[PDB]
């Protein structure tokens, strides 16, 4: 939250490249996120394709004849949606061992 | 599944130079060269193969529209210093399933062209270079 | 017996990779080269060789419609490990006298093409490999 | 004496491989390499040479009708043993004098050919070899 | 900004050699051919290079319109003396974002040809060189 | 000052070898290739060459009209003894600023072509030689 | 069992001196040649032998990145005390099983390299040691 | 941390002799040989060193620019005198972070090389060295 | 102030041997080899050395145009009597600023080569030599 308040809004003009470069420094910090060990190394971040979808459901236009990857880079105003996909490590608390005499 | 129209073409190619999009730019290509060695096993006719590393290799031609090429290297060749560049291409056609992108780190280039020009033809330069590192974004 | 129609057509071929079938197949070629050693033997003019071992290799050509060959070993290549893959090859044509199926095993790919694109001209990708063992399947 | 008509034609010709006669060949090839020195003998500008022995090769092209090569030493070859072959060639033209037929003894083979097939050509295999021994069998 | 009409034309460009304009000039070039060694580095599987140093290569084309050539170095040469030159390019498209110009120094020719023609052919000569040192003039 | 019909055209020249005018002659070629070597200087990138000597080479392409060439070195060469010649070689097109001249000296030929002769084709001969002098006689 | 994948790999080792990780390692040596004295038995025509002890010998080779030998030992070796230092090499392959820990003990160098360097070539140091007792840490 | 980049390279070295700077200077090179005898303890294995001095050597390579190695030390050496200089080497790469100096002192040399020459080569003199004491001035 | 241009060429030496001009010189080459005696000196580890005297060594390669050497010491040698002899030599670069001339006093020749040949090589003769005096004439 500090971070995107600090230097993006209002700032940039919301096209595909800035969302592109906004995505690339989340990554960013996810991965030195990563460095520490309280996460998993395997943090994907993309566009919210369905909410995306949804809101220019909304706003009226027609997706029928509208390519998934067209979806994707259309205009929505000053919203943006974003996913992300994180595993979070925990501490050792449960242990088995099986010693065969 | 598969049809024509799947194929990717090459005219809806783009490339970004150090963060600069470079709009005048014929051909983009990237690889990269294993290195194996042959090993003869004992009681085996065929012979196998262990792999050791990797190099990389790859070439840009653009039309000469300006001197773009000059100002990036030009001086700093001569004092000893040698630039590293980050060079990004985006494949982009309506018709296949998306695009695709990557971004080449770690490039140095292999020669400057000062001058080349022949009455009667169209000017071109095309540079060589050689990478180390690369990262997949939006692959299909 | 011999007659033009019995010639096969590479247009009717197919080819699986890792228990995948790859439709956007543009030729698929493989080869053993055998290892002789020239030895001369007294009293004879003719000099005759030694059969040591075979070496194996081929290629892979497709179209651009997907980037398949990258989701394989672009990561697997970085980290030092390197995987082996098995091909299966059948070329059935109507007009031939049936079919014939290959399976080759222990396949290593040479080399790793990022990117590679021009203006004005459709997109292919070409990787050659080598391999150990072969098998054969509803030969003829 | 000398006349058109009297040249042989490629076409006439035929080819035994191991008794059995093969009838989708496109092409045969035999040729003998001799082996020379180069000698200077004191007094002479001129050069000359003293013969040692020699080498013979060759190949063959046949269409892709069946699978006759792999049958041969596919298997045979893995084990480690090496087969020889013997072929016989003869070429017969109705307006030439009459027909000459050789034999090509011990014949060993260069590689195997496990698939070779692209989309829209016609499939073809040839196979190079080397052999020790010939005979002469009604020589015009 | 990209359009077709910004592309030089090599029509359009124009050389001066040790101080006087050559006018029967078909292409000029130069280049810049950098060294560089390779070094592997424990723990990482891509090859880096380290840079060393550069050398100079060109070449100059010219009709046959007179024999400027032999005046230069012709006597120079018997004597055992090289004389070193200096040589200006400059690209002056009217459609092109203004010209550029380029000095190339220390020009040292590699060749003279004293003679050359052939029954129903256009004299040309071409002269290749090699340089040491350059300048930027005008810039785009 | 520069023109198309400045150019010189091949057709308008002449060779006298030994004296004697040479009418049957379809080009003529000469050529100065110096020797250099790289030196590093410590402290500059660029690399500089030094020069040492040249070598000279050319040959020359004549109709098959007369056995000229045997009578000058054939039985010569047998025994023992190497002739040196001298050739003069005039270009002169009327359009262009007069003509230049110019006598290469102590010239050795390569090779001597006894017979050389194909069905249905014009006979040709092209016999190369080294020289090691030149003079200048009348040049532009 | 026996895979070529298996073979270790030089690039994925590492070393340690004096408790400093170096990454500038090229490549490393240790070794025991033993002693062993000629006995010769009355009775019996073959010769034996006794062994008495052992000599261990290496070297170390790195690039220039740094001065790092000088300050280890050039201070020390002008007074008339010798250093004595401890090894530590990792040879650790994805694909070969497990990896080997060795510990060299008491080492002492052979020789000190104050300068060495040479125009267009790149820098490198090495140096030979004996040493005395080495340590097993996680063999295969 | 460890990079290609980082290497020093011999081309940005320099020399100074007696305080007069060498520009003709193609390698230098400066080394320290250890003196160690063997000891053999009771009760242990392995055999054991003891260190006891050390002897210096080293030689530097120029270009036949001038005679300055002549006017050193020649007419010295006839009478019987023989001079000592001092020498100091500093290797300052651009890319790489600090340079090295070191001074070498009381130098010997081992020879005088009166005349050496060939025809096609061009001339250089080595010369090789003996020295007592060095000094460290910066080292990284 | 160093160019490449400045380096001396062998090709413009040449050599005086007993006043008469050899012109069919291939290589010269005079030496001299310092005599020199390890001291230790007690308190300091560095070991010094002491300079006793020179030996002169040299040889000269020239083609076998004449028999030159055979007139110069054969019958001499035979009764007991050794020549001495002198030698001068210059070297005058255009390029190159100063020529130097050394003459070498007191020649004794190590052997004499009475013939030599071997079928289709040129004829070479070469003979070290040993001096005791030099002197120097216009050194740079």
């Amino acid at each position: 939250r500090k971070v995107i308040i600090d230097d993006y809004i209002g700032k940039v003009t919301n096209s595909y490249d800035n969302k592109c470069l906004l995505i690339v420094a989340i990554k960013s910090y996810l991965e030195e996120l990563e460095k520490s060990a309280l996460i998993e190394s395997d943090s994907t971040v993309e566009i919210d394709f369905e909410a995306q979808k949804s809101y220019l459901k909304s706003k009226g236009v027609d997706l029928s004849y509208m390519t998934l990857q067209e979806i994707k880079e259309a205009n929505t105003g000053s919203k943006v949606f974003l996913k992300a996909k994180i595993k979070v490590l925990d501490a050792m608390e449960d242990i088995d061992l099986s010693i065969e005499i | 599944n598969m049809e024509a129209r799947n194929v990717m073409s090459g005219t809806w190619g783009e490339l970004w130079l150090d963060g600069n999009k470079v709009a005048e730019v014929k051909k983009f290509q990237a690889k990269m060269e294993f290195t194996k060695e042959d090993i003869i096993i004992a009681g085996q006719m065929g012979t196998d193969t262990k792999y050791m590393g990797y190099k990389g290799k790859g070439s840009i031609t653009l039309y000469h529209v300006s001197s773009r090429m000059h100002k990036l290297i030009g001086e700093k060749i001569k004092r000893g210093s040698e630039p590293r560049f980050v060079a990004i291409s985006k494949l982009n056609d309506p018709d296949s399933y998306g695009a695709e992108r990557i971004a080449v780190k770690n490039i140095a280039f292999d020669d400057l062209t000062l001058a080349d020009w022949e009455v009667g033809v169209k000017g071109e330069i095309e540079a060589p270079f050689t990478f180390t590192e690369y990262d997949f974004l939006d692959i299909i």
